[PDB]
């Protein structure tokens, strides 16, 4: 709407990138990221740190 | 220093100054490589060749107090209960202590008087064994390890005439383990040498240093994995 972008959930609007961080609909949700470690992969590694 | 002093201390030396930068050993792992350390140490600082200094048990004031808290004066007990078979004629076999590590001085002691012991090898028993009289000097006893069941034996071949009435032992006693927290706690059922809880050093402050060091150094090692330092660390196992 203009130039800011909104959300409409359970029945009220929610402008977007306006809250605290991590916060969404007023809930707390976690975030992540996953990455495969796989360097000379013929090879056999500890992974260690 | 306490264990907690140990564990702590490992990682401002193994853990790249406690930065997690190196690989991070677990307590049970702190444990079995402080173990295999004192041990290490033990056997380097008796022996005079095994350490740096080129000197033994009672070579200085520091071997003397390092290996202050290990001495231990006990009786051997007389063997009758099993009657076995003697390499010599009059051998009466003593049982010896059964937390023994090295034995340094043995006396025993005799209706003619006490005599000091003298570890015989099997050269010398035969070298002495080949002449007419076959008897000790008036003032020492031999000694000679026989058939030993999960302990340890000796024939004392005192002169004949003379019945034994006691045997005194001094020793160095087996250290017990260095572990850092109860390890039945978070891993099932692992021990050391038997005992699965916290243990102290019962060694003199003195060599804590030399002894942590020491696993710092075969922790790095285990963990370069390369065989060169392996074999290279594993020749001051002795």
């Amino acid at each position: 709407v203009s130039s800011e972008f909104y959300a409409f959930k359970d029945g009220k609007m929610w402008e977007q990138f306006a809250g605290d961080y991590n916060m969404f609909f007023g809930e707390y949700k976690p975030f992540s990221i996953t990455f495969v470690a796989n360097a000379e992969e013929p090879n056999d590694k500890i992974f260690n740190t | 220093m306490n264990v907690n002093e140990f564990s702590n201390e490992f990682d401002v030396l193994y853990n790249n100054i406690m930065s997690n930068a190196a690989p991070g050993l677990n307590e049970y792992e702190k444990s079995v490589l402080l173990t295999k350390a004192q041990e290490e140490i033990v056997k380097n600082y008796f022996e005079p060749a095994g350490n740096k200094y080129g000197k033994g048990l009672d070579d200085s004031p520091k071997r003397q107090i390092d290996f202050s808290e290990l001495i231990k004066v006990g009786e051997g007990v007389l063997n009758t209960s099993a009657p076995t078979i003697t390499f010599d004629k009059r051998a009466k076999v003593y049982d010896l202590p059964a937390d023994l590590f090295l034995v340094i001085n043995e006396a025993v002691d005799t209706n003619a008087g006490t005599k000091q012991i003298v570890p015989i090898s099997y050269s010398d028993y035969t070298r002495l064994m080949s002449r007419p009289y076959k008897e000790p000097v008036k003032y020492q006893a031999w000694r000679i390890i026989t058939t030993s069941i999960n302990n340890i034996s000796v024939e004392l071949i005192v002169n004949s005439n003379e019945t034994i009435t006691d045997y005194k032992v001094r020793y160095i006693r087996r250290p017990a383990p260095i572990i850092t927290t109860n390890l039945s706690s978070e891993y099932g059922d692992v021990t050391i040498n038997g005992v699965s809880t916290v243990s102290e050093c019962e060694l003199n402050p003195i060599i804590h240093s030399e002894i942590l060091q020491r696993a710092v150094e075969l922790a790095k090692a285990a963990y370069q994995g390369d065989l060169q330092a392996s074999v290279e660390l594993g020749q001051r196992s002795e």
